[PDB]
RNA sequence: CGGAGAGGUA
DNA sequence: GGGCTAATGACGGCGAATACCC
DNA sequence: GGGTATTCGCCGTGTACCTCTCCTAGCCC
C-alpha cells in the first residue's frame, strides 16, 4: 500500500553487524523517497534509487 | 548536519538538481521547478486516499486523512518516527503484513 | 586429417593465407533486408566462398542451368562440391598494413608489450593522431619516439635522409618487421649474466620471457598486423531477415561490406597517387572499420531491445550463450528421439523398457524402410511410406526384425547422475 | 607382528579387506590420486575400483565427470559429559 | 669517403651507463643505437649519408651498425664471463637465474659502450679508403 | 576484548608473568604455555601482582558456551564454499613455522606477531585480526599445524602450512560428514580427484624456469623438475607450493583455451593461445566436444590410442 | 512426440517448430554430461554431430540406413571445419599438429 | 542370443576397446568385407559379434590379421 | 523459424 | 514507403572505486 | 599504516514444454 515503508537494512551493512533502518515513502504515484541509515548512525535520503 | 555539505536552500537545490539530473549545469529555478514537480505536482505525485491512510497510521496521526501529496510537516513526521526506531522504540513495519 | 587431439593456434602469415583463399572479392554487394536476392561479386560468390546453392548459377540475376556440378567459368561462377563449398574462404589484400585491435584493447596489450610503450601511444599512431618515429633520426632524434605534427615536421627538416617516422599500422609494421628477437633474447640473457640489480634483472627477465615466447609460437610479429584480410563464406556467419517491419541483427555483413568499400577507395586514391593527407584519412578509416568489423565489444558494447545480446561483430559471433552455440546450449534438440509418459511393466526383463508401437513406428521409419526395400517389399521411397502408413500386418514383422535387439536409450528430463 | 599381510600395492577387494578386519589395524596409507604423480591423467592403481564394476579401473572413463556427477546427485537432498564441559570415554580402552 | 674521419671513438665521454632512451620502461634497445652514435662524431653521419643512397638503405646500415655492435658487445660479455671463470667466479643463482658475483660482474653498459667504441674505431677505418 | 581498540592500550598486551617460587622467570621449551601467558579478550584476571598459589590453579578464566560454536552451517551452501575455499568467518593462523614467536608493533592496522626460526629467516611477523580468539605467546616453541588464532580454519593456510595431504583429508572429512548428515554415503575418491582438480595450480616460491611467483599447473612443476635433475644445469630450481584456487578459478585456470573460449571472457583468451602459440594438448573432454571431435574417454579415448598406436607404424 | 525426420530450423539446424510433426528433444548438456561420465563417446558424437546439425550429413546417414546398413564415417566433422574457416577469417592460423 | 557382455569383459579385460573392436566387426559384416561366423538368430550384427568375441573367436590379434589380410588381397 | 518477456505443468 | 548504411516488490558476483582505525 | 568497508556500474539466470509477444535502427530520395 502507498504510504510509510520501515524496514530494516540488512544488505547494507556490507559483511558488519547492527542491521540498519529503512524509511521509504511509496507515492500512489510520483517519485519514492527513501531515508536510510548507516553503520555509523547516519542519515541520508535516496529521491527513488539514486 | 556534519556530513552534510549544505547550509542554504540555493546549494541544496543546486546539488539535488545535479545528482537527480546528472550534468545539466544546475539552475536555481530549474532546481526548484524540478523539486515542485518531485513533491508538490497535484497532477502526477498523488498518495490518494488510501496512501494517506496508511501514511497518517504509520505516523500514528490522530488524523484520518488529508493531501494528496507530501509536505513538510510529512517529512519531518517520518523522519521523527524513523529516529524514534533507530531509538529502539518504534517498530518495523512487516513486509508481508496484509495490513 | 583423422579427428585429432593437441590442437596448435598461431597466428597466420599472409602467404599461407593467401594459399587458404582462392581469387579476391572485385565489388561489394549485399542484400538489402528487403530483397533477399544474393548479389554478386560481393559478399555472396559462388567463385571465392563456394557455391551459395548447388549445382545451379548464381549471381542474383543469373539462374540457368547448364553448371550443375562442372568447373566451367560463365560469368564468373564456380559450382562443385559441397565439400568445396566448406573449404572455399576469401581474401582480400590490403594495400596498407592493418593491425588488430584485440591486442591493442587487450590489458596486457600485445604490441605496447612487446613493444615496451604504453597502449596509448599505439592507440594514437592507428588512431591517425601522432607519428612515430619508425628506426629514424637517432643523432639528436630518439629511434622510437611519438610526434605530434608539429614535432614531426621539426625532425623533418632537422634530417631527412636519415628518418623516417610513419602514421598508423605501417609505423608499427616497419617497427616490428625491424627487431631480430633471437638477438635480444641472447643479449638479455647473458646481460643477466653480468647485471646484479633485482629490477633490473626482473625486468630484463620478463622482457626475455615475453621474446621467447614469440620466439616458441614460430610467429613474426609482421604477421600480427593485418596485411591480408581473410573473409568468411556468407553462410558461415548468423544472417536471418526477417519479413515486415521486425528484422534481425546482420552487422557482420555490412561491416565486411564497409571494409571493402573503404579499401576499394584506399586503392583507387593509391592508384591516382592521391596527395598524402586524403589517402591518410583513407587509411584512417579503413583501419577505424576493419576494428570494427573484429570487434564492436572492443568499441564499446551496449544492450538492444528485445534481446539481451549485444550487437553482432565478428568477437561476439566467435561466442554467444551458452558459448559455442552448436556444442551446448542452446539448444541441441536431435532428432531419432521421442518424449512420452511412463508407465510400469512388471513384467519386462531388466533389460528391457516397453515402448508403444505408434512411437516405435516413428522412431524407425528410415530403417523400416530399408527393410521393406531389402526384402522387395517396397520398390521406391514412395511405396515404402505408402506401406508404413496403411499399417499393413507385414510392417510389424518388419519392426519386429529391426527391433529384434536393437537397444534404445532412456534418459530422464534431469540427469543428476551418471545413470540418468 | 611385522609379517606382511598384503602385497605390495595389492588392490583391496573384501577379501583383503575382511583379513585387515580381523586383524584389526588403526590406519592403512593408500595410492590416492592426490598422491597420484601421473600427468595430464590419474595411475588406474593411485585410484581404485570403486564404480559400477568390481574389477580395477582402466584407462579413459573421466573420473572427473562421474564424480562430480555423484556429488551433484545428493545435492537435491540437501537440506538447510562431553566437549567443553568434561571428557567423558565412554568405552573401556587404554 | 673521406680518408680520414673525424670521430668520437674511445673517448672518455663514452664510458657511461645507458640512461637515455626514447620511451618509458627504461632498458635495452633505442640506447644500442645511441651507444654506436655517441662514439661517432656527425663527420661520420655526413659520410655515411653521403655514401648510401636512398633512406631505407641508409636505415638497413644503421641497423647493420646496431646488429654488429650487439654480436662484439655480446663476444666481450662471455668473454668477461669467461675471464671471471677463469680468475674464479662461482654462479650466483638469482631470482632471475645466473649471474657471476657483484665482485667479478661488471656492468652490461659498459660492455655495450666499449663494444661501440671498437666497432666506431672500424668504421673509421672503414671510412678510411 | 580482543577487538580493535584506543591507540594507548592496543600497543601493550596484558600478560600474567608466572615465576618460579624464587622469584626468577621461568620458561618451559616445546610447550604452548612458556609462563606468561599473553591474556586475550574477556580474561577476567583472577591473580593480583605477588599472589602465591599452587601448581593447578586457575590464572585467567574466560567465560565460554559449554557448546555451541558457530563454525559450521551445513547444506548445499556449505558445499560450494568448501568447494570455492572460501575463509569461513575469517581464517583462523596456524602456526607459519616452526620457531620462537613474539609481538612485533601491535595493532598498526592490526597486530603483528614475529615468528622467529633458529635456522630461518628471523622477520616472519605475520598479520592479526583482532577480530580472532587470540592464544600466542612469546618464548613458546611452535610447529606448523599449531593453532595461534582460535577458530575456523581456511583450506589456504592448511595447505601452505600442513602440506597437501592433510588439506587433502580435511576437505574429504568435511564433505562427507555434510553428506552424512542427509545419510548419503559417497566414496571420497570422487572428493579426492575433485580436489587434484582444485589444486592442480601452484606458486613457485624458489624461482626456476618460471618467474619467481606466478601461478603454474603443478603438473608442469614436476616434469619441469624432472628435466631439472636431468641435465646438470639446474634450473634453477626448483621450489614450489601448491595453492588451492576455487571451483570456478581453476575451471578459467584450465591449460586448454577452449574451455575458456566458450565459458568466459573470449577475445582475450584467444589472442593469449594465439600469440603465445598454445599447443594445447585438448586433454579435455567438453572441448572435444566443442571442436566437435571424439572425447577422449571411455571407448573414444581406446580409439585415439589406437590412433596413436598406428601413428609411426603404418 | 516423436521423430526421426521433419521440421527443420535456420541458424541452428535442429528440429524445431511446428505441431504436425513436432520437433526432437533438447538433448541437454546435463544428458552429453551423463553420456561423459559413462565411457559413452560414440553417441554423443551422433547425438551431436551426424543426426543434430549437419545436414549433409544428415542425408547421407539417412540415405545409408535406407540402404539396409547403419553406417556413419567420422571424416572430417563439419562444425569443426565451420569454426576453423571462421577463426582463419580472423587472421589466427589453426595448425592441425597430430600428438 | 546374448545381451550380456560378461564373457566378452573377462576376454577383453578393457571392456572399453572391446567396444570399439567389435564395432568394426559388426560394421564389417554389416557391409560385405567379412561374413558372420557365428548362426544367425534374425540377429543384429552388434549381437553377433557380441556373441563371436565371448566366444574367444575375435581377439585383438585375430582380428588386426584378420584386416591386415584382406588389405594384401585388395592391393593383389 | 535465431534470441529475450509472460502464464501453466512436471 | 525504400534502398542503402554506419533502478526501489529480484539476487548475487565483481572489478573499480572509494571509506576508515590505529 | 591498510585492511576492511563502503560506493560504483555490468551481468549471469537448474531441467522441458504449453501458449503468448518481440525482435540492428536512421534515413535522404
Amino acid at each position: 500500500s502507498p504510504g510509510v515503508f520501515f524496514d530494516s537494512d540488512k544488505g547494507k551493512t556490507h559483511s558488519s553487524g547492527k542491521v540498519l533502518y529503512n524509511a521509504r515513502i511509496i507515492p500512489y504515484r510520483g517519485s519514492w523517497l527513501d531515508f536510510e541509515f548507516d553503520p555509523k548512525d547516519n542519515l541520508f535520503v535516496r529521491i527513488d534509487r539514486r | 548536519l556534519r556530513v552534510d555539505p549544505t547550509n542554504d536552500r540555493l546549494s541544496a537545490l543546486v546539488e539535488i538538481y545535479r545528482m537527480m539530473r546528472p550534468g545539466e549545469p544546475p539552475t536555481r529555478e530549474a532546481a526548484e521547478s524540478l523539486f515542485e514537480n518531485l513533491f508538490f505536482s497535484e497532477d502526477r505525485y498523488d498518495l490518494s486516499a488510501v496512501g494517506r491512510m496508511k501514511f497518517n497510521r504509520s505516523l500514528l496521526r490522530e488524523e484520518i486523512e488529508g493531501s494528496g501529496i507530501l509536505s513538510k510537516d510529512d517529512i519531518i513526521d517520518v523522519m521523527k518516527k524513523l529516529i524514534d526506531i533507530r531509538n529502539g522504540k518504534g517498530e518495523v513495519d512487516d513486509i508481508d503484513h496484509l495490513g | 586429417t583423422e579427428e585429432f587431439d593437441a590442437i596448435k593456434i598461431a597466428l597466420a602469415s599472409p602467404d599461407m593465407i593467401r594459399s587458404w583463399s582462392f581469387g579476391e572479392v572485385k565489388k561489394p554487394e549485399t542484400i538489402n533486408y528487403r530483397t533477399f536476392k544474393p548479389e554478386r561479386d560481393g559478399l555472396f560468390c559462388a567463385r571465392i566462398f563456394g557455391p551459395v546453392k548447388d549445382y545451379e548459377c548464381l549471381c542474383g540475376k543469373y539462374k540457368r542451368l547448364k553448371h550443375r556440378g562442372v568447373i566451367c567459368e560463365k560469368c564468373g561462377v564456380e559450382v562443385t562440391q559441397t565439400k568445396v563449398r566448406r573449404e572455399r574462404m576469401g581474401h582480400i589484400e590490403l594495400a596498407s598494413p592493418t593491425a588488430h585491435i584485440w591486442f591493442l584493447k587487450s590489458l596486457p596489450s600485445r604490441i605496447g608489450l612487446l613493444l615496451d610503450m604504453p597502449l596509448r601511444d599505439i592507440e594514437r599512431v592507428l588512431y591517425f593522431e601522432s607519428y612515430v618515429v619508425i628506426e629514424g633520426g637517432m643523432t639528436n632524434l630518439e629511434r622510437q619516439q611519438i610526434l605530434t605534427e608539429e614535432q614531426y615536421l621539426d625532425a623533418l627538416e632537422e634530417f631527412g635522409d636519415e628518418f623516417d617516422a610513419k602514421m598508423g599500422a605501417e609505423a608499427i609494421q616497419a617497427l616490428l618487421k625491424s627487431m631480430d628477437l633471437e638477438q635480444e633474447c641472447e643479449q638479455l640473457r647473458e646481460e643477466l649474466n653480468e647485471t646484479n640489480s633485482e629490477t633490473k634483472r626482473k625486468k630484463l627477465t620478463k622482457r626475455i620471457k615475453l621474446l621467447e615466447a614469440f620466439v616458441q609460437s614460430g610467429n613474426k610479429p609482421e604477421w600480427m598486423i593485418l596485411t591480408v584480410l581473410p573473409v568468411l563464406p556468407p553462410d558461415l556467419r548468423p544472417l536471418v531477415p526477417l519479413d515486415g517491419g521486425r528484422f534481425a541483427t546482420s552487422d557482420l555483413n555490412d561491416l565486411y561490406r564497409r571494409v571493402i568499400n573503404r579499401n576499394n577507395r584506399l586503392k583507387r586514391l593509391l592508384d591516382l597517387a592521391a596527395p598524402d593527407i586524403i589517402v591518410r584519412n583513407e587509411k584512417r578509416m579503413l583501419q577505424e572499420a576493419v576494428d570494427a568489423l573484429l570487434d564492436n565489444g572492443r568499441r564499446g558494447r551496449a544492450i538492444t531491445g528485445s534481446n539481451k545480446r549485444p550487437l553482432k561483430s565478428l568477437a561476439d559471433m566467435i561466442k554467444g550463450k551458452q558459448g559455442r552455440f552448436r556444442q551446448n546450449l542452446l539448444g541441441k534438440r536431435v532428432d531419432y528421439s521421442g518424449r512420452s509418459v511412463i508407465t510400469v511393466g512388471p513384467y519386462l526383463r531388466l533389460h528391457q523398457c516397453g515402448l508403444p508401437k505408434k512411437m516405435a513406428l516413428e522412431l524407425f521409419k528410415p530403417f523400416i524402410y530399408g527393410k521393406l526395400e531389402l526384402r522387395g517389399l517396397a520398390t521406391t521411397i514412395k511405396a515404402a511410406k505408402k506401406m508404413v502408413e496403411r499399417e499393413e500386418a507385414v510392417v510389424w514383422d518388419i519392426l519386429d526384425e529391426v527391433i529384434r535387439e536393437h537397444p534404445v536409450l532412456l534418459n530422464r528430463a534431469p540427469t543428476l547422475h551418471r545413470l540418468g | 607382528t611385522a609379517d606382511i599381510l598384503v602385497p605390495r600395492n595389492t588392490l583391496l577387494h573384501e577379501q583383503w579387506c575382511d583379513l585387515l578386519e580381523e586383524n584389526s589395524v588403526d590406519a592403512v596409507k593408500v595410492r590416492s590420486v592426490v598422491s597420484c604423480d601421473t600427468d595430464f591423467g590419474v595411475c588406474a592403481h593411485c585410484y581404485g575400483r570403486d564404480l559400477a564394476r568390481g574389477h580395477i579401473i582402466n584407462k579413459g572413463e573421466a573420473i572427473g565427470v562421474i564424480a562430480a556427477q555423484s556429488i551433484g546427485e545428493p545435492g537435491t537432498q540437501l537440506t538447510m559429559a562431553a566437549a567443553e564441559s568434561s571428557i567423558q570415554v565412554k568405552n573401556k580402552g587404554s | 669517403m673521406t680518408k680520414i674521419t673525424v670521430n668520437y671513438t674511445v673517448d672518455v665521454k663514452d664510458i657511461q651507463p645507458k640512461h637515455v632512451r626514447s620511451e618509458s620502461n627504461p632498458q635495452n634497445q633505442n640506447k644500442i643505437r645511441r651507444a654506436w652514435v655517441l662514439s661517432l662524431s656527425d663527420n661520420a653521419m655526413e659520410v655515411i649519408q653521403n655514401k648510401i643512397k636512398s633512406a631505407p638503405a641508409r636505415h638497413a646500415y644503421y641497423e647493420a651498425i646496431d646488429r654488429e655492435v650487439s654480436n662484439k658487445w655480446i663476444e666481450l660479455m662471455r668473454k668477461h664471463t669467461t675471464e671471471s671463470l677463469n680468475a674464479g667466479a662461482k654462479f650466483i643463482m638469482t631470482s632471475c637465474g645466473e649471474r657471476l658475483e657483484d665482485d667479478y660482474c661488471g656492468n652490461a653498459d659498459e660492455r655495450l659502450i666499449v663494444a661501440a667504441q671498437i666497432v666506431a674505431e672500424t668504421i673509421a677505418a672503414d671510412f678510411n679508403r | 576484548d580482543s577487538a580493535e581498540r584506543t591507540a594507548g592500550g592496543k600497543d601493550l598486551r596484558p600478560a600474567l608473568k608466572i615465576v618460579d617460587a624464587q622469584g626468577n622467570d621461568v620458561l618451559i621449551p616445546g610447550t604452548d604455555m612458556p609462563a606468561q601467558y599473553f591474556l586475550p579478550g574477556k580474561a577476567i584476571v583472577q591473580l593480583e601482582d605477588g599472589v602465591q598459589i599452587s601448581s593447578g590453579d586457575t590464572l585467567a578464566r574466560i567465560p565460554q558456551e559449554s557448546g555451541g560454536t558457530k563454525d559450521i552451517t551445513g547444506g548445499l551452501p556449505r558445499v560450494a564454499d568448501l568447494f570455492e575455499a572460501r575463509r569461513p568467518k575469517e581464517p583462523a593462523i596456524l602456526a607459519e613455522i616452526s620457531g620462537i614467536v613474539s609481538f612485533g608493533k601491535e595493532t598498526k592496522g592490526k597486530r603483528r606477531l614475529v615468528i622467529t626460526p633458529v635456522d630461518g629467516s628471523d622477520p616472519y611477523e605475520e598479520m592479526i585480526p583482532k577480530w580472532r580468539q587470540l592464544n600466542v605467546f612469546e618464548g613458546e616453541r611452535v610447529e606448523r599445524g599449531d593453532v595461534i588464532s582460535d577458530g575456523p580454519e581456511a583450506p589456504h593456510d592448511i595447505l601452505r602450512l600442513r602440506g597437501v595431504h592433510a588439506v587433502t583429508r580435511y576437505i574429504v572429512n568435511e564433505v562427507q560428514d555434510v553428506y552424512r548428515l542427509q545419510g548419503v554415503k559417497i566414496n571420497d575418491k570422487h572428493i579426492e580427484v575433485i580436489v587434484r582438480q582444485m589444486l592442480r595450480k601452484a606458486t613457485i616460491v624458489n624461482a626456476g624456469s618460471s618467474d619467481f611467483l606466478e601461478g603454474e599447473q603443478v603438473e608442469y612443476s614436476r616434469v619441469k623438475i624432472a628435466n631439472r635433475e636431468l641435465e646438470a644445469n639446474g634450473k634453477v630450481g626448483a621450489t614450489y607450493s601448491r595453492d588451492l584456487l576455487g571451483i570456478t578459478k581453476a575451471s578459467l585456470a584450465t591449460e586448454s583455451f577452449i574451455s575458456a573460449a566458450s565459458f568466459q571472457e573470449t577475445t582475450r583468451v584467444l589472442t593469449e593461445a594465439a600469440v603465445a602459440g598454445k599447443r594445447d594438448e585438448l586433454r579435455g573432454l567438453k572441448e572435444n566436444v566443442i571442436v566437435g571431435r571424439l572425447i577422449p574417454a571411455g571407448t573414444g579415448y581406446a580409439y585415439h590410442q589406437d590412433r596413436m598406436r598406428r601413428r609411426a607404424a603404418g | 512426440h516423436a521423430r526421426s525426420t521433419g521440421s527443420y530450423s535456420l541458424v541452428t539446424q535442429q528440429p524445431l517448430g511446428g505441431k504436425a510433426q513436432f520437433g526432437g528433444q533438447r538433448f541437454g548438456e546435463m544428458e552429453v554430461w551423463a553420456l561423459e561420465a559413462y565411457g559413452a563417446a560414440y553417441t554423443l558424437q551422433e547425438m551431436l554431430t551426424v543426426k543434430s546439425d549437419d545436414v549433409n550429413g544428415r542425408t547421407k546417414m539417412y540415405k545409408n540406413i535406407v540402404d539396409g546398413n547403419h553406417q556413419m564415417e567420422p571424416g572430417m566433422p563439419e562444425s569443426f571445419n565451420v569454426l576453423l574457416k571462421e577463426i582463419r577469417s580472423l587472421g589466427i592460423n589453426i595448425e592441425l599438429e597430430d600428438e | 542370443a546374448r545381451v550380456t557382455v560378461q564373457d566378452a569383459v573377462e576376454k577383453i579385460g578393457n571392456r572399453f576397446d572391446l567396444v570399439l573392436v567389435a564395432a568394426r566387426r559388426a560394421r564389417q559384416m554389416q557391409v560385405g568385407g567379412k561374413d558372420p561366423l557365428v548362426p544367425e538368430e534374425n540377429d543384429k550384427t552388434t549381437v553377433i559379434a557380441l556373441r563371436e568375441i565371448e566366444e574367444g573367436l575375435i581377439n585383438n590379434q585375430i582380428l588386426d590379421v584378420r584386416e591386415r589380410q584382406e588389405q594384401q588381397e585388395q592391393e593383389a
